[PDB]
C-alpha cells in the first residue's frame, strides 16, 4: 500500500484533467466499450477537480495513522 | 485603448522561452527562434536572481499548487495551450459538424454531399445548407 | 463559415498585435520579435520584413549578424530585391555593422536587374 | 600521518606547533606548501626556508582578497627571503612570463636552477615525453645528464612537477639515480587528477576542482591524453557559490562527452534546488528533465553530448564508472581528497575514491547479469 501512496502524493491533478477531457474528445470523434470508457473519464475529471478546490489530499486514502475508538464506546471491536 | 487602460504586467507575463502573448500562439510552441546568435544563458540566470536564492526553480514538488506562474487567478489551471493554428482547424471541423448535423434531420447529390462533409471532418451543394443557431424568430415559426 | 488558416493571415495579426500592445505600454521580448520574423520567413511576404524590423529596432533589440544574411538572402530567393534594398537602408540608418558578403551580394543583384 | 585539522589554511601557531614535534620524533628535512594567503597573512613569517621552488601564477584563486599584483608581490615574499648564497637555492620555472620578477627577488648571488616544458634554454627540461590514460614517460636533460622517469600522474601539467622535483635533486646535487627512484616511487597525490587503478580499461581520476576555471583546465588536460569518451561528475556546494552553477553546467557540457550532473554539498539547500540552478546553464529545467524519464528518454545536447543527473552522489559516481568503455576517461570532480558529504548540519562520511574504487570491483557482476548500462536508463534483461 505504500507504493499507492507514493503514486497518490505524486499525481498532477491538473494534468490528469487535461489529459481525461482529450482523450473523452477522441472517442467522440470516432459500441459497449467505447461509452464506458467515456463514463470513466468523466468521473475521473470530476473527481480530480474536488481534490484541487478542497482542502482533501488524496494521499489520506492510505492509512499512515489509525484512530482507535474511545473505550467507553467498546465497552468484537 | 479607448479606455486609456494600459496592458498590466500580468498580462505580459513571459514564459521559459522568453515569449509573451504577442508570440505565444505562432506554431512551433514552447521553443525559442534563432535570434542569430547563441543564447546567453547565464546573462538570464543573473537578471531571474540567480545570484541572491530569488531564483524561479522549475522543480516539481508534492501538493496541490501548479508550478507555472500563468496559473494563478485560475480556479482549475490556466487554459491548455492551443496555438491559433489549431483554433482555426478546430473551429473550421466543428461548423461542418453542425452542417452534416442538421442535413440528417431533413438524390445522388445528397450520397455526394454527405460523404464529402465526413471527408472534411460538391462544395457549392453543401454552401446553400444555412445553421440557424440563435435565431429565436425563426425558432418560433417551426415551433407554430 | 470560420476562415481557414493561412501564414499570411497569421503574420498580418502579430503585426497587429505588436503595435497594440507597444502602443498600450507592453515591450514584447527580443524572442518574440524574432518567433513573429522567423514565421514571415517561412511564409514569404517579404512585404512585411520591413516593419517586423522596424519594430524590432524601435525596442533596442538587434538580431545577429546572420539572422540579417537570412533575410537578405531569402529576399534574393525570391526576387524581392526591392524590400533587400530597404532593408539595408534601414540596417545603415540604425548603423549596426553590415557583413562584407552580403553587401557583395545585394550589389551584385543590383547590377544583375539593371 | 598526523591527524592534521580539517583546516585550508593552518595558523601560524600550528604550523610552528607540527614543526617541532617533527623534530623531536627525528624529522631532519621538510616540505610546506607556501601558499599566497599564508605568505600574505604572515603566518609562514618565521620560518626559516632553504629552499624556495616557484611553479606558475595563474589569476585563478577567486578567494583571493587582493589585487594581480598583490598576489604576485605575496608570492615574493618566498623569494625575498633567498639571502644566503651558501645555503640557499632558487628552482624557477621560465615558461612562465613573470619568473624574471622571481629571479631578481632576494640575494641575485643565490644559484638558481631553472626548468620548463617548452622553453629548452632551461638547465631541466624534457627531450620527448608519453601521455596515455595510465602513466606519463618522460625523458628529461639535466645538467648532470639525462633520466628516464616513468610515472603513475597524469597530465602535461604533472611533468613541470616532476621537473621541478628534478631540479631540485639537481640543485641540491641530490644523485641521478635517487631522483628517478623518488620521482617514480610517488603514484597518486590525493584528490589531485588522483587515477583510480583497479585494472580495467578506462581511467578513473579524482580532481578537488570546484570552479569554472579549474573545470576547464582540468578537462582541457584530459583532452590532451587522448580518450575516446570523456565522463564527468560535478555538482556545487549549497547556500554559496550560487553564480558558478549555471557556469559549471555549460563549460562540462562543451568538453566533456558525457556529463552527470550530482549533489557536491547540499547544506541546507534542497538538492534538487541547485540542479535546477545548474541546468539553467543548458537552458533547461528540471521539470523537463523529468519529462524525459517518464518517456524512458534523455536527448542528447544540440553539440551530440550527454547530460544526465542524479541527486544522490553514491549512486551518480558509480552510474558514471559504469558508463566507462575502452579507452575512455571518467573524471569525478569536486571533492577530491575531501572525506564528508553535508547534508544539513551533519557531516556524513563520504570519500570519493573509496566509491570508484568499489563500483570498479563490482561493474564486472552487473555486466554479465545482463544490465546494459552503456547510459541512462538502465535496460535490465526484464525491461523492454
Amino acid at each position: 500500500a505504500g507504493a499507492i501512496r507514493e503514486q497518490l502524493a505524486d499525481l498532477d491533478l491538473r494534468i490528469i484533467i487535461e489529459n481525461s477531457l482529450v482523450e473523452w474528445k477522441q472517442l467522440g470523434e470516432e459500441d459497449r466499450k467505447i461509452v464506458r470508457r467515456k463514463d470513466f473519464l468523466v468521473r475521473r475529471m470530476e473527481l480530480a477537480k474536488h481534490f484541487i478546490r478542497t482542502n482533501i489530499e488524496p494521499e489520506w486514502m492510505v492509512l499512515c495513522l489509525l484512530p482507535v475508538l474511545p473505550p467507553e464506546l467498546r465497552p468484537d471491536i | 485603448r479607448r479606455d486609456n487602460q494600459p496592458i498590466p504586467p500580468r498580462a505580459m507575463i513571459m514564459s521559459r522561452k522568453y515569449r509573451t502573448l504577442v508570440s505565444s500562439w505562432i506554431e512551433p510552441l514552447q521553443e525559442e527562434a534563432e535570434l542569430g546568435y547563441e543564447i546567453d544563458y547565464l546573462a538570464r540566470y543573473v537578471e531571474e536572481g540567480g545570484l541572491t536564492g530569488e531564483r524561479k526553480r522549475w522543480v516539481p514538488r508534492r501538493g496541490k499548487t501548479p508550478l507555472d506562474p500563468d496559473a494563478a487567478g485560475f480556479i482549475y489551471s490556466n487554459p491548455i495551450e492551443t496555438s491559433f493554428k489549431q483554433r482555426c482547424l478546430e473551429d473550421w471541423k466543428v461548423h461542418h459538424r453542425k452542417l452534416l448535423r442538421t442535413l440528417q434531420s431533413e438524390e445522388s447529390d445528397y450520397m455526394r454531399v454527405m460523404e464529402r462533409l465526413r471527408n472534411i471532418i460538391v462544395d457549392e451543394l453543401i454552401c446553400r445548407i444555412k445553421l440557424h443557431e440563435g435565431d429565436t424568430e425563426f425558432w418560433k415559426r417551426r415551433f407554430l | 463559415t470560420p476562415r481557414r488558416w493561412s501564414q499570411e493571415w497569421e503574420v498580418e495579426l502579430a503585426i497587429v498585435l505588436m503595435a497594440k500592445v507597444i502602443e498600450l505600454g507592453g515591450v514584447p521580448t527580443i524572442g518574440d520579435c524574432a518567433v513573429i520574423l522567423r514565421a514571415a520567413i517561412r511564409a514569404p511576404m517579404p512585404s512585411s520584413f520591413l516593419k517586423i524590423l522596424q519594430t524590432t529596432h524601435s525596442l533596442g533589440y538587434a538580431f545577429g549578424s546572420p539572422l540579417y544574411d537570412e533575410i537578405i538572402t531569402l529576399c534574393l530567393d525570391l526576387g524581392e530585391l526591392d524590400a533587400a534594398i530597404a532593408i539595408v537602408a534601414d540596417m545603415e540608418t540604425t548603423g549596426i555593422t553590415v557583413p562584407d558578403q552580403t553587401l557583395d551580394k545585394v550589389i551584385s543583384a543590383r547590377q544583375s536587374n539593371e | 600521518k598526523m591527524d592534521s585539522p580539517t583546516t585550508t589554511s593552518p595558523d601560524a601557531v600550528l604550523v610552528q606547533s607540527m614543526m617541532a614535534k617533527m623534530l623531536h620524533n627525528g624529522t631532519e628535512a621538510l616540505v610546506m606548501e607556501a601558499s599566497p594567503q599564508e605568505l600574505a597573512s604572515g603566518k609562514c613569517d618565521e620560518v626559516d626556508f632553504d629552499i624556495a621552488v616557484f611553479t606558475n601564477l595563474t589569476r585563478e584563486d577567486s578567494d583571493f582578497r587582493g589585487t594581480d599584483e598583490e598576489y604576485r608581490d605575496a608570492e615574493a615574499k618566498l623569494f625575498a627571503r633567498m639571502v644566503d648564497p651558501e645555503r640557499h637555492r632558487k628552482v624557477v620555472n621560465i615558461d612562465d612570463p613573470n619568473a624574471a620578477f622571481f629571479v631578481q627577488q632576494g640575494n641575485p648571488d643565490v644559484p638558481v636552477v631553472t626548468f620548463a616544458m617548452e622553453n629548452t634554454k632551461a638547465d631541466v627540461h624534457p627531450l620527448k615525453f608519453e601521455l596515455s590514460l595510465f602513466e606519463t614517460q618522460v625523458l628529461v636533460n639535466t645538467p648532470q645528464g639525462i633520466l628516464e622517469i616513468s610515472s603513475g600522474l597524469l597530465g602535461r601539467h604533472n611533468i613541470y612537477n616532476i621537473l621541478a622535483a628534478v631540479a631540485v635533486g639537481i640543485a641540491v646535487g641530490a644523485p641521478l639515480e635517487d631522483i628517478v627512484r623518488g620521482v617514480e616511487e610517488v603514484d597518486a597525490v590525493p584528490g589531485r587528477c588522483e587515477l583510480i587503478d583497479e585494472e580495467q580499461a578506462f581511467g578513473v581520476i579524482v580532481d578537488h576542482a570546484n570552479t569554472p576555471d579549474g573545470l576547464s583546465r582540468l578537462l582541457d588536460s584530459v583532452r590532451e591524453l587522448k580518450p575516446r569518451r570523456i565522463i564527468t561528475v560535478i555538482g556545487c556546494a549549497g547556500e554559496n557559490e550560487r553564480g558558478k552553477r549555471p557556469v559549471m553546467t555549460k563549460i562540462a557540457t562543451e568538453k566533456s562527452d558525457v556529463t552527470m550532473l550530482t549533489s557536491d554539498n547540499p547544506g541546507n539547500e534542497d538538492p534538487l534546488d541547485i540542479l535546477d540552478d545548474m541546468l539553467s546553464g543548458i537552458g533547461w529545467t528540471m521539470q523537463e528533465y523529468l519529462k524525459h524519464g517518464e518517456h524512458d528518454y534523455y536527448p542528447p545536447l544540440s553539440n551530440g553530448h550527454r547530460l544526465f543527473l542524479h541527486d544522490v552522489r553514491r549512486v551518480a559516481v558509480r552510474c558514471a564508472v559504469a558508463m566507462g568503455e575502452e579507452g575512455d576517461m571518467v573524471v569525478v570532480a569536486g571533492k577530491g581528497h575531501e572525506s564528508y558529504q553535508l547534508e544539513g548540519d551533519k557531516k556524513e562520511f563520504y570519500d570519493d575514491r573509496e566509491e570508484c574504487r568499489e563500483a570498479l570491483q563490482y561493474v564486472d557482476e552487473l555486466h554479465q547479469a545482463g544490465i546494459d548500462t552503456s547510459e541512462f536508463p538502465w535496460r535490465l534483461p526484464e525491461s523492454h
